[PDB]
């Protein structure tokens, strides 16, 4: 099990990591985050006391460095940093433990949750999405863009999620407009899956990080991307079996844990009904259908 | 965005466009089977494509060839009629290629967009108008070239015959509406209305009587009378 610790904690901020979040006050005596499972990525995510706007975390995994947070008063942050001397971080983990100013990743045994939400994800693929290279974390926040809504401005701070279009030459091919337009399983199939992504799994790990992002940041263009997504499965008529059936168990899981009272931001009505109920995948989704229709049945 | 009352003079500039109305694409009669079942019998339609400027109306015939063997066709219809505007702005020399396509129905505005993909600088709009196009079938010539097409064929007709000669556009427009809602409205009256002169006759190119600029504005009248007594006789009023 993996260790953050935290240099210390001068702002009250609310402090989250994956879908667990504590309170911590001004210059309470907090050290940071232990026992963090080994073997999925990670999201450590801020909410200051005083600006509930934005909030503001890091994508990490802890099997590419030893990594810290430590507030910076100049840019009034808490930044993610990485210790390179080994000797140095087990030092400074192990005081902080003996200690016992560390809170615990509180996994209940029986919970997949996190592993389901990020079962397709992998830090290579944040990082060609979030791009920063000379760090081995990913910075996301709630206001910034994606590079499609930058088309629709500062292009270092974008968000690279692979441009989806429905009504581009990329989605049409010349001479199968109505065909193409009404059924999707070209672009699907054909550009995006053998051409951009290569594999579904590659393709499913950017719609699991986009719903993330919505999530945890309220990132609106992050929701755009993963409804988008959903919504180009949902419209091909020819979807490999294997695809529609793991799509069922990923949606499943994203509207199990998305909070209650934010449904109605972060799910739209078009898509979702159109999804389950007009398109050709409306009757290949029993288990995602069947928790929005016991959870959710107003937005239906 | 869309064309309404407000920017309704935006049509009279200089920027070539063109309206287009798929209402008369598709046309069914409707008949008994010997079993006492329904069934469609298609009956060829057109594409009204109308530069309201200058009066040219390109008209498509559509032959019941077209959905032989079609499922859908209601839908077919929106994306056939797209697929025939775009042919026509790609026959059609860069300078005269319209700037602004007008659709008089919402449901063409995504079949249309996507066969223009390869014209980005066109705009395709809608209209909160409830303009009278589908009465184009009303006028006799234009009934006429559609019903005897025995393949897909394009016809041109001058719908404003030779009228911008002494009025302008907005005023020609304006003429051709009142008509087409008349003829919508009560097609018998309408037509008893335009006909009841014997000497005035109908030219070989053109689609509507020779009327004096003086006979004109009676017609006008008269299509105003009908148009608001079948409103009454409608709305008992
Ligand atoms: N309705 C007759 C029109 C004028 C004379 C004969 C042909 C059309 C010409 N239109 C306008 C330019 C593009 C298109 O060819």
């Amino acid at each position: 099990m993996n260790t953050v610790p935290f240099t210390s904690a001068p702002i009250e901020v609310t402090i989250g990591i994956d879908q667990y979040s504590f309170n911590v006050k001004e210059n309470q005596p907090f050290h940071g985050i232990k026992d963090i499972p080994i073997g999925h990525v990670h999201v450590i995510h801020f909410q200051h006391a005083d600006n509930s706007s934005m909030r503001y975390g890091y994508w990490f995994d802890c099997r590419m460095g030893n990594f810290y947070i430590q507030y910076d008063p100049k840019d009034g942050l808490y930044k993610m940093m990485e210790e390179r001397d080994g000797a140095k971080f087990e030092n400074i983990v192990h005081n902080f433990k003996e200690r016992q100013m560390m809170v615990s990743y509180p996994k209940i045994d029986e919970d997949d949750t996190w592993y389901n939400l990020t079962e397709f994800v992998q830090m290579d693929k944040i990082r060609k999405i979030v791009r920063k290279d000379e760090n081995q974390f990913s910075y996301v926040d709630s206001s910034m863009t994606t590079v499609q809504e930058n088309e629709l401005s500062d292009p270092a701070h974008s968000l690279n999620y692979t441009v989806i279009n429905f009504k581009s030459r990329e989605a049409i091919r010349p001479g199968h407009e109505m065909e193409d337009f009404l059924d999707k399983s070209y672009y699907l199939n054909t550009v995006m899956l053998q051409g951009i992504f290569k594999n579904s799994s590659n393709y499913f790990g950017e719609l699991q990080f986009a719903f993330l992002n919505a999530m945890f940041f309220g990132n609106y263009g992050s929701s755009l991307q993963w409804h988008a997504m959903i919504e180009l499965i949902c419209s091909s008529a020819t979807v490999p079996k294997h695809m529609l059936d793991k799509l069922d168990e990923i949606l499943y899981y994203q509207i199990k844990t998305l909070p209650e009272q934010y449904s109605d931001i972060l799910l739209n009505e078009r898509v979702w009904n159109i999804c389950l109920y007009s398109s050709f995948q409306k009757n290949s989704l029993h288990n995602t259908e069947k928790i929005m229709e016991n959870k959710y049945p107003e937005l239906l | 965005g869309a064309m309404n009352s407000s920017n309704y003079a935006e049509l009279f500039n200089n920027d070539i466009k063109l309206f287009v109305d798929d209402t008369n694409v598709y046309r069914v009669t409707v008949h008994k089977t010997f079993e006492g079942n329904v069934a469609t019998k298609a009956i060829n339609g057109c594409i009204f494509t109308l530069n309201p400027k200058t009066g040219h109306l390109f008209l498509k015939i559509i032959h019941t060839s077209v959905w032989a063997g079609q499922k859908r066709l209601s839908q077919l219809a929106k994306w056939k009629t797209a697929e025939e505007v775009s042919a026509l702005v790609r026959s059609l020399p860069k300078e005269e290629q319209p700037k602004q396509i007008i659709v008089t129905r919402k449901a063409m505005l995504d079949p249309l967009e996507v066969h223009m993909l390869d014209f980005p600088n066109i705009a395709i709009r809608p209209t909160e108008l409830r303009l009278p196009f589908s009465a184009a079938m009303s006028i006799d010539k234009l009934s006429d070239v559609v019903m005897k097409a025995t393949e897909p064929q394009m016809v041109l007709f001058n719908i404003y015959d030779d009228w911008l000669d002494r009025i302008s556009s907005y005023t020609a427009f304006s003429r051709l509406t009142l008509l087409l809602r008349a003829l919508k409205t009560n097609e018998e009256s309408a037509k008893m209305i335009l006909l009841s002169d014997p000497t005035i006759t109908i030219k070989s190119y053109h689609l509507w009587p020779s009327f004096t600029d003086e006979q004109w504005i009676t017609i006008e009248s008269q299509m105003r009378d009908l148009i608001l007594t079948e409103y009454g006789r409608k709305y008992n009023v």
